DNA sequence: GCCTGCAGGC
DNA sequence: GCCTGCAGGC
């Protein structure tokens, strides 16, 4: 939320770096830091290719937190920035285990995201999210993201308040509702309130993903 | 009166169409995310001729950052339709109707009316600290006594510290302060809010005086 | 806050 | 291919 750095995949092949000042590709690691704009209020998001954030004098320990949306990568990737990053056999067990459990969870939603987009189109998971009494977000990654987690979680029922809607974000589910006209509602929970996922008349591939789901899961947080 | 950020502070005056002063000062603010905007727009007249203007402004109260555009109207009219546009654009609510309807993340206008020099330009700086974004007007001011007021209530109930958000939020868009780039606090401390209360009891009295 | 390359809608 | 709104960039 207000951290600094964040990394992400490229929504869009228009940002230009900061080092290289040279374009950068979608669906594409990309890093960057927020800074002030001195232009109007609010940060930005300084963006750098993956090669040259490092040649630049950023210490950056513990990715594990210190990145926003470090949680919601590829394993493969956050092994990969863990490893940049420096360029109680009870207890260990079990940490071990939540770690192996985690990567378990991780490649599990990034294959369901992965069919979904060789099997569907952009106004085909628009039609699926209205179905299941959710809102359409704005960004084809946002999209993606959400129907990911109704069909594995379940659908997310309004809120108990400002009966709006809630999302995920890399702590935890935070709703995005306006309690006023001013302020928007705060909620924060690990655990909301939600039905089971509905696919409609036309799901032929539901057995092609919902079906292999072993199911009878739900959310793995970080620490 | 004109902005002079564009340059045209001797050269033109603000149009008018006898209560539809084209000038408008929104203000915008969210403490969960630290935000405390404003937003100046203008529809310039000439001093005397047939060239009219479209003047925005923008950024953090009492602070730099923040740019701004100039641009030319091709006539005397549709400069009036961008005027309006704008104006729905970001406070929703219309540019004449009396239903000020806040709407979420938009914007809220905002009702406007020897050795001496060396320290009336400190007071007068002072005075900009005071009203980071200039005079208000009665109306809103005892608005946000009366908001202040209920701010005492809901902390002398000690309850509900979401709606004590929302009503600091409500009073710091009525009232802009400098708080550089702090995020602006919260309104839970009775001394705060005392203080707070005083500084808008001179303030006040300050504006009966000028009379 | 404003600018705009772009994809869906026709 | 045109067009117009906008999610993305800054
Ligand atoms: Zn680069
Ligand atoms: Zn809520």
């Amino acid at each position: 939320s207000d951290k600094l750095y964040r990394v992400e995949y490229a929504k869009s092949g228009r940002a230009s770096c900061k080092k290289c000042s040279e374009s950068i590709p979608k669906d594409s690691l990309r890093m960057a830091i927020m800074v002030q704009s001195p232009m109007f209020d609010g940060k930005v998001p300084h963006w750098y290719h993956f090669s040259c954030f490092w040649k630049v004098g950023h210490s950056i320990r513990h990715p594990d937190v210190e990145v926003d949306g470090f949680s919601e990568l590829r394993w493969d990737d956050q092994q990969k920035v863990k490893k940049t990053a420096e360029a109680s056999k009870k207890e260990k067990d079990k940490d071990s285990k939540l770690e192996k459990a985690l990567k378990a969870q991780n490649d599990l939603i990034w294959n369901i995201k992965d069919e979904l987009k060789k099997v569907c189109s952009t106004n085909d998971l628009k039609e699926l999210l209205i179905f299941n009494k959710q809102q359409v977000p704005s960004g084809e990654s946002a999209i993606l993201d959400r129907v990911a987690d109704g069909m594995v979680f379940g659908a997310l029922l309004p809120c108990e308040e400002c009966s709006g809607q809630l999302v995920f974000k890399s702590d935890a589910y935070y709703c995005t509702g306006d309690v006023t006209a001013w302020t928007k509602c705060m909620v924060k929970t690990q655990t909301p309130n939600r039905k089971e996922w509905v696919t409609p008349k036309e799901f032929r591939e539901i057995s092609y993903l919902k079906k292999l789901k072993v199911k009878k899961q739900d959310r793995i947080f970080p620490p | 009166a004109v902005d002079p950020d564009s340059g045209l502070e001797h050269s033109a005056h603000v149009l008018e169409k006898g209560g539809k002063v084209f000038s408008a000062t929104l203000g915008l603010v969210d403490i969960v995310k630290g935000t405390n905007s404003y937003y100046k727009l203008q529809l310039l007249e000439d001093d005397k001729e047939n060239r009219y203007w479209i003047f925005r402004s923008w950024g953090r109260v009492g602070t730099v950052i923040g740019s701004n555009k100039l641009e030319q109207m091709p006539s005397k009219e549709d400069a009036i339709e961008h005027f309006m546009k704008l104006y729905e654009e970001k406070t929703g609510n219309a540019w004449h109707s009396k239903n000020f309807t806040k709407y979420p993340k938009k914007f809220y206008p905002l009702e406007i009316d020897v050795e001496s020099m060396k320290k009336a330009m400190v007071e007068y700086e002072i005075d900009l600290q005071k009203m980071p974004l200039g005079k208000l007007s009665k109306r809103q001011i005892q608005a946000a006594y009366s908001i202040l007021s209920e701010v005492q209530q809901a902390v002398s109930q000690g309850s509900s510290d979401s709606q004590i958000l929302d009503l600091s939020n409500r009073f710091y868009t009525l009232i802009p302060h400098d708080f550089g780039m702090k995020k602006p606090p919260l309104l839970n401390n009775a001394d705060s809010v005392q203080a707070k209360a005083e500084m808008l009891d001179n303030l006040l009295d300050i504006e009966v005086a000028y009379s």
